[PDB]
C-alpha cells in the first residue's frame, strides 16, 4: 500500500539497496 | 562481551585478530584477501567466514554496490552452515543478512532468515519482535499481528510489541483499542518504541475518539524531534523547507501553472463529468481510512511521478495539458487527480506524509455551501475555476454538508525550495 493523502502504512518509500 | 570462536577457531586467533585489524583500520581490500585466504586455508573456520563477509558488507558500503552486498547476504549464510558454530556468533550473521536484505529490498528473503533465527532461538523475544517487522515491511499485517500476539502473552509489558500491536490494531481501525497499546509503548521507554509513527498514530487515533490530550502527545513528539511542530506531523521531510499551511501561487513561483489550471479549467471539469457519467469505475473509493462516514473518491491520472495512461484515455486533453508541467508531473511524492467527495462526508484530521510536496485544488463543481477545508488553524472554500494552494503535511480537515456532489482537481507540485538534485534523487512516495 502507498502513503497518497495520509501516513498509515509502516513505510511510505521502497526499499532498493544502493 | 560475545563469544565466537569455536574450539577450533581459538587455535587460530591470531591470524584471524591480524585479519580482523586490517578491516577495523579501513584497509578493505587487503582484510578481503586476508580472510579469503583464511577461508582458503581453513575453510570450515565460521569466524574466518563471518570476517570475510564482514569485509564484503564494509567493501559494498564503500563501492556503493548492490551486488557486492549480494555476495555478503551469502557470505552471512555460509556462515550459519558451517560446523560447530557459537551461538553469539551465528545470531550475529543472520541478523545483520536479514538487516542487508531488507536493505536491498529482499523482503521475502528477509523474513526466511527472519523465519530461521526465531526457529534457532525460541526465547529470544526481539527476535520475534524482529520477525513482525518483516511481515509489517511486506504488508503482512495479519502474521505482523500474530507475531506480537505471540510476545505479549509471554512478556505483556514489552514496550516494542506494544508499539507495534496498537500501530497494527489502529491500521485495522480498532482506534479506542490501539490507544493504550500506543501509549503504554511509548511510555515504556523500551528501544524502537521512541519513533515518530507511534507518536503520530497515538495522537491521531486520540483525535477519532475525542480524547483532548492528543496534542499534548503531539507537544511531546515534536520535544523528541520527530515533528517540525505539532502542527505538521509528516514524518518522511527535507528538514529547512519553508512551512507555512495556505500558499499563495507568486509565494509558489508556479504561477505558469496556476494560470493554466484556471483558465482551462472547464474543459479538465468537463473531462471529469464525463467520466462519472460513462467510466465511473476509474474513480476509486479513498482506501486510507481517512473518514469518519460518507463517500470520497479519486480517480488518479499521475502518481509517483508516473502517468497512467489507461486513466488518461479518460481524461486525455487535461493529461495533455498537464505535460507541460514537470514540476507537477515530475513530483514523485505527490499526485494529479480527480476527487469527488458527497455529501455526509467528514475527514478526520490528518497530515499527509512529506513536506516536499504542495498541494494545488482547483475547483471544478463547488456547491454554494456545506463545503470547506482546514488546514492548520484556517479554513477556507474552494471557488469553481480557481486554485486554493496549501501544505497537507499540515494538519488538514474536511466536511462535506451540501446537498450535491463537489468536485475538485488536484495538482501537486514539489515544494519549490526543493533542489534539481533533490527533485531527481528523493525516493518516490
Amino acid at each position: 500500500g502507498k502513503c497518497k493523502d495520509g501516513l498509515g502504512e509502516y513505510t511510505c518509500t521502497s526499499l532498493e539497496g544502493f | 562481551k560475545p563469544k565466537l570462536l569455536n574450539k577450533f577457531d581459538k587455535t587460530i586467533k591470531a591470524e584471524l585478530d591480524a585479519a580482523e585489524k586490517l578491516r577495523k583500520r579501513g584497509k578493505i581490500e587487503e582484510a578481503v584477501n586476508a580472510f579469503k585466504e583464511l577461508v582458503r586455508k581453513y575453510p570450515q573456520s565460521p569466524r574466518a567466514r563471518y570476517g570475510k563477509a564482514q569485509c564484503e558488507d564494509d567493501l559494498a558500503e564503500k563501492r556503493r554496490s548492490n551486488e557486492v552486498l549480494r555476495g555478503a547476504i551469502e557470505t552471512y549464510q555460509e556462515v550459519a552452515s558451517l560446523p560447530d558454530v557459537p551461538a553469539d556468533l551465528l545470531k550475529l550473521s543472520l541478523k545483520r543478512r536479514s538487516d542487508r536484505q531488507q536493505f536491498l529490498g529482499h523482503m521475502r528473503g528477509s523474513l526466511l532468515t527472519l523465519q530461521r533465527l526465531v526457529q534457532l532461538f525460541p526465547n529470544d523475544t526481539s527476535l520475534k519482535n524482529d520477525l513482525g517487522v518483516g511481515y509489517l515491511l511486506i504488508g503482512d499485517n495479519d502474521n505482523a499481528k500474530k507475531v506480537y500476539e505471540e510476545v505479549l502473552s509471554v512478556t505483556p509489558n514489552d514496550g516494542f510489541a506494544k508499539v507495534h500491536y496498537g500501530f497494527i490494531l489502529k491500521a485495522q481501525n480498532k482506534i479506542a483499542e490501539s490507544i493504550p497499546y500506543l501509549k503504554e509503548g511509548i511510555e515504556s521507554g523500551d528501544p524502537g518504541t521512541d519513533d515518530g509513527r507511534f507518536y503520530f498514530h497515538l495522537g491521531d487515533a486520540m483525535q477519532r475518539v475525542g480524547n483532548k490530550e492528543a496534542y499534548k502527545w503531539y507537544e511531546l513528539g515534536h520535544k523528541r524531534g520527530h515533528f517540525a511542530s505539532v502542527w505538521q506531523r509528516s514524518l518522511y521531510n527535507v528538514n529547512g523547507l519553508k512551512a507555512q499551511p495556505w500558499w499563495t501561487p507568486k509565494e509558489t513561483g508556479y504561477t505558469e501553472l496556476v494560470k493554466s489550471l484556471e483558465r482551462n479549467w472547464k474543459l479538465i471539469r468537463d473531462e471529469g463529468l464525463a467520466v462519472m457519467d460513462k467510466a465511473k469505475g476509474l474513480f476509486l473509493p479513498e482506501d486510507e481510512n481517512l473518514r469518519e462516514k460518507g463517500d470520497w473518491s479519486q480517480f488518479t491520472l499521475w502518481q509517483q511521478g508516473r502517468r497512467n495512461e489507461n486513466a488518461c484515455k479518460g481524461a486525455p486533453k487535461t493529461c495533455t495539458l498537464l505535460e507541460k508541467f514537470p514540476e507537477t508531473t515530475g513530483c514523485r511524492r505527490g499526485q494529479i487527480k480527480y476527487s469527488i467527495m458527497h455529501p455526509g462526508t467528514h475527514v478526520w484530521p490528518h497530515t499527509g506524509p512529506t513536506n516536499c510536496r504542495l498541494r494545488m485544488h482547483l475547483g471544478l463543481v463547488i456547491p454554494k455551501e456545506g463545503c470547506k477545508i482546514r488546514c492548520a488553524n484556517e479554513t477556507k472554500t474552494w471557488e469553481e475555476g480557481k486554485v486554493l494552494i496549501f501544505d497537507d503535511s499540515f494538519e488538514a480537515e474536511v466536511w462535506q454538508d451540501a446537498s450535491s456532489f463537489r468536485l475538485i482537481f488536484i495538482v501537486d507540485v514539489w515544494h519549490p525550495e526543493l533542489t534539481p538534485q533533490q527533485r531527481r534523487s528523493l525516493p518516490a512516495i
